[PDB]
Order: C-alpha cells, then sequence, then structure tokens
C-alpha cells in the first residue's frame, strides 16, 4: 500500500450570491490519480457568506497539494481563493 | 465534566514507528471523531468471535473507511485529557504539510516523537536524512520547547528492560544533536496497539518504574503516555498583545460593505476599535465581529473571524495584509528585514541575489536574499564567519531580506505567527527562517 493523507480544504467565494452548488460540482469534477473526494459540508464564516469545506483523500507520492489548490481556483467565477483547514496521515 | 484549556501537539516518527495506531489510539478512547464509523465497526466485531474486539481492529477498519471517502467529521482532531482539550496532528508524510507546519494554524505547544522499539526498525527511524529528524527539526526551530519520547513495539522486544535503555541512550542522542535537552524529555515505553502504558498503567515490565522529566519546578514523574500529555506545560497565550489579524479573504456584501475574513493570531478584535491594514495603511472602525454563526463581542487569539468596516473599498485591502490597532503598535510595511535561515536538503546552494518566493502568514512574497550576514552554530547562536559566500543542506545563517512587493512581517520574538516563514522553491520547501529584526 502506499503512503496516503487525509486532507480538508477551504474553498472562499466571492460573495454571498456565488453559486455554491456550482462551486463543490466544479472542485469534484476535478480528477487526479491517487485523489479521493470525500464528504463536504458549506460552513457560515459570517454576514451570510459560507464556504466549501470538502475533504480527500491523497497518495503524497501522486498529488501535489499545491497544484491541487491551484486547479480549483482557476474557477474564477465562483473559487477567491482556498485554504488547508488541516491535514493528517494514514 | 470540567473546563480545560487549549493545547497543540504534533507526532512525528518513521513511517512504521506505529504512530497513527498511537495517535488513533488517543483519539479514539480519549474523544469524539467520526464515532459514528467507530460504532459501525465495534457491532460488526461481533463476527470475530463472540464480542470481544482489539481497538486496533476498529481503528484499522476506520482507516479503511476513510480512504473510501464515506466518513463524515474533517481532518482537525482533538481529544481530552484531565486538564487539556488538545488538538493534535498525525504529522503527515506529504512534503506539502513542511510548508503547513511553518505557516499553518496552531503551532504545536509540544511534538510526541514515536520511536519503534525493533532493531532494524529503530535504527532505520533515526537516520540523519529520514523525514523523522526533519519534523523533530523543524518542530525545534519554529520553537517547540516541549517533547515526548515513545518506545513504541515494546511488545516485540519482549519488554526487555536492557533493550529499552540502550532506545533511551541512543533515543536522547539523537535528540540532543537535533538541540533537545534529554533530561526534559519523558521516555515513555509503550505499545500502541496492546495499550500498555497508553492510558493505563502496563503490566508486563515490572522494572519499569514510569517515567520522569525536569522542569523549572522540579521533577515529574508519570507511567502513560495519557500522564506525559497532561504533563505538558500551560503554554503563554498573546492575549495582552497587539493586535494582529493576517488577511485571508475580503469580501463586499451589499447593504453591509467591506468585510475582511482571518485568523486573530495575536491580541483581541473587538467593534468600536479603530484598526489599520498593512502596508497599505487604511484605518477604520471595527463595526461589527462574527464568527461562524453568531455575533461575537470580541474575537481572541486563535478566532478565524470576519469583520466589517466602512470607507474602505475592496480595491485597497487584500489577502496577505495584516490588521491590527491604529492606536497600539500599529501594524506597517518593511523596507527589509532580517532572519535566521536553517537551510533543509535538497539539490542546490544558496547565493546573494537568490529570490525565492516565502509563505510568511497569508503572505505570498518572492525576497531577496540581498546578503548573507553571517553563517552561524545553529545550536548556540554563535557566529561562525562573516559573510559567507553560499549555503548549504544543515546551514543555519542570518541572512538581510528585500520583499519584491509591499509586505508586512514581524520579529519571531514579538509576533511569532508572523516571524516564521517558508522558502519556496524546487517544487518543495527548501529553507525555513524566523525573522530577527525588521527596517520598519
Ligand atoms: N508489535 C507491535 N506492532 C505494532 C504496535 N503498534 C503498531 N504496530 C504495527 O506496526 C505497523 C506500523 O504502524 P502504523 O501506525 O501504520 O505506523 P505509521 O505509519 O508510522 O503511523 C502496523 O502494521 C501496526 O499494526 C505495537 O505496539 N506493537
Amino acid at each position: 500500500p502506499a503512503a496516503k493523507s487525509i486532507v480538508t480544504l477551504d474553498v472562499k467565494p466571492w460573495d454571498d450570491e456565488t453559486n455554491l452548488e456550482e462551486m463543490v460540482a466544479n472542485v469534484k469534477a476535478i480528477e487526479m490519480e491517487g485523489l479521493t473526494w470525500g464528504a463536504h459540508q458549506f460552513i457560515p464564516i459570517g454576514f451570510g457568506i459560507k464556504k466549501l469545506q470538502i475533504n480527500c483523500v491523497v497518495e503524497d507520492d501522486k498529488v501535489s497539494l499545491d497544484d491541487l489548490q491551484q486547479s480549483i481556483e482557476e474557477d474564477e467565477d465562483h473559487v477567491q481563493s482556498t485554504d488547508i483547514a488541516a491535514m493528517q496521515a494514514l | 465534566g470540567k473546563e480545560k484549556s487549549h493545547i497543540n501537539v504534533v507526532v512525528i516518527g518513521h513511517v512504521d514507528s506505529g504512530k497513527s495506531t498511537t495517535t488513533g489510539h488517543l483519539i479514539y478512547k480519549c474523544g469524539g471523531i467520526d464515532k459514528r464509523t467507530i460504532e459501525k465497526f465495534e457491532k460488526e466485531a461481533a463476527e470475530l468471535g463472540k464480542g470481544s474486539f482489539k481497538y486496533a481492529w476498529v481503528l484499522d477498519k476506520l482507516k479503511a473507511e476513510r480512504e473510501r471517502g464515506i466518513t463524515i467529521d474533517i481532518a482537525l482532531w482533538k481529544f481530552e485529557t484531565p486538564k487539556y482539550q488538545v488538538t493534535v496532528i498525525d504529522a503527515p508524510g506529504h512534503r506539502d504539510f513542511i510548508k503547513n507546519m511553518i505557516t499553518g494554524t496552531s503551532q504545536a505547544d509540544c511534538a510526541i516523537l514515536i520511536i519503534a522499539g525493533g532493531v532494524g526498525e529503530f535504527e532505520a527511524g533515526i537516520s540523519k536524512d529520514g523525514q523523522t529528524r526533519e519534523h523533530a527539526l523543524l518542530a525545534f526551530t519554529l520553537g517547540v520547547r516541549q517533547l515526548i519520547v515513545a518506545v513504541n513495539k515494546m511488545d516485540s522486544v519482549k519488554w526487555d528492560e536492557s533493550r529499552f535503555q540502550e532506545i533511551v541512550k541512543e533515543t536522547s542522542n539523537f535528540i540532543k544533536k537535533v538541540g533537545y535537552n534529554p533530561k526534559t524529555v519523558p521516555f515513555v515505553p509503550i505499545s500502541g496497539w496492546n495499550g500498555d502504558n497508553m492510558i493505563e498503567a502496563t503490566t508486563n515490565a515490572p522494572w519499569y518504574k514510569g517515567w520522569e522529566k525536569e522542569t523549572k519546578a522540579g521533577v515529574v514523574k508519570g507511567k502513560t503516555l495519557l500522564e506525559a500529555i497532561d504533563a505538558i506545560e500551560q503554554p503563554s497565550r498573546p492575549t495582552d498583545k497587539p493586535l494582529r489579524l493576517p488577511l485571508q479573504d475580503v469580501y463586499k456584501i451589499g447593504g453591509i460593505g467591506t468585510v475582511p475574513v482571518g485568523r486573530v493570531e495575536t491580541g483581541v478584535i473587538k467593534p468600536g476599535m479603530v484598526v489599520t491594514f498593512a502596508p497599505a495603511g487604511v484605518t477604520t472602525e471595527v463595526k461589527s465581529v462574527e464568527m461562524h454563526h453568531e455575533q461575537l463581542e470580541q474575537g481572541v487569539p486563535g478566532d478565524n473571524v470576519g469583520f466589517n468596516v466602512k470607507n474602505v473599498s475592496v480595491k485597497e485591502i487584500r489577502r496577505g495584509n495584516v490588521c491590527g490597532d491604529a492606536k497600539n503598535d500599529p501594524p506597517k510595511g518593511c523596507a527589509s528585514f532580517n532572519a535566521t535561515v536553517i537551510v533543509l536538503n535538497h539539490p542546490g546552494q544558496i547565493s546573494a541575489g537568490y529570490s525565492p518566493v516565502l509563505d510568511c502568514h497569508t503572505a505570498h512574497i518572492a525576497c531577496r536574499f540581498d546578503e548573507l550576514l553571517e553563517k552561524n552554530d545553529r545550536r548556540s547562536g554563535k557566529k561562525l564567519e562573516d559573510h559567507p559566500k553560499f549555503l548549504k543542506s544543515g546551514d543555519a545563517a542570518l541572512v538581510k531580506f528585500v520583499p519584491s512587493k509591499p509586505m508586512c512581517v514581524e520579529a519571531f520574538s514579538e509576533y511569532p505567527p508572523l516571524g516564521r516563514f517558508a522558502v519556496r522553491d524546487m517544487r518543495q520547501t527548501v529553507a525555513v527562517g524566523v525573522i530577527k529584526s525588521v527596517d520598519k
């Protein structure tokens, strides 16, 4: 078995109008060998603004978290930025 | 139960030291993460026999479950002790975790080094080029002064005292070389799998009289790993320190206005205050503060809150900007800043003019290694030479930096969260620095 790490990302929108269902769909549409999307929720952060909090499991020697964050962020119309909420080993 | 103070812990060790099992065991028996999946496998374990089951079995199934990606809870893991609410991190092997261990949220107050008692295993774990030593080195450089050592798999060695002692001496040498003082480190013999000395004292080693450690007020002793965690010394919270809130995002809500978001590293944010956004110099009043669902009358260190302000366009302030009290050491940009850099293992040699990207808190800017001030002895800080011509893996030196874009940073000594940075290059972290002086 290969070494893995479970990661939770924080995907922020542009405002309180950004289609949240569209954001996660585009995120989940991202396919990478060694990447597995998991649970996800919309968490309020203040002023009616909700962020995307999704989990995923990745294979260290295959998936790059940096490149992944860059890929997600290409969704200019929905994504403002990304951050690592937390991460652990497996 | 009772009220508890917060503390962060990071568990490091070789890939087979059994640290995921040790860590998993604590969260399991002392916390509440993914309990649903747990209750699913505890009832299913009735198959294995008549009902009995090893905790490690359930943990094993939970791992496979997460790999499928059907678990609920996220990566933020916590667990309690007779005194502490602990947010733990089972140090990941993934290389992108390095930056996160330096610029991420909540720096550990103590690191637990898990070591396999196995013959060949032990040696392989303490390699000078292993990831374990790198995590230890980073923890040390970043200021994690407390440490716990756990010699796991004591069962595989039949709990032989002599083997335990040799392990302790070699491990003490190993950590000493990193910069840790062994006399302050509790060496706990356990078995992540069988649970010996995890939460209850073992009965497989009559010779074992418990661990102990010297502290500023005397010597503290114990038997279990849990006790060692509970013995972690209370860290100093920068509540009374000036406000520092690095910005993560900025919004514009109709009928509300501009609302930046970020984490309060130090100080307190309240409505009514007059803050300043560095390095821009924007000053405004804090209309209010929200976090999660409610309103907050104030945000303390560690909170990721959102606040509203008027007369400030969202095109004036941005991610990476620092917020603080306009009338209490307020945030400012810098012409440059001097830092202590620790070059990690990597295919290269650094020299003046090198201008990599540096990740300092929420800031992501390329800075120039303008001058190589001096090379120094890592552990003592003593100067070895003036103006070295280059630096290589393992080297520790004082470097003068010059940010290419407007940037705000702090001296680690005053604002830890903004005085430690990661140097990005070669698809990895080639270096870690600590700010020693800033030219504001
Ligand atoms: N004999 C023995 N084996 C253990 C113990 N704890 C864990 N193991 C085994 O050692 C291996 C490595 O453990 P693991 O948690 O995956 O290590 P990590 O990847 O470094 O976190 C696994 O096959 C475990 O079942 C222990 O106390 N005694």
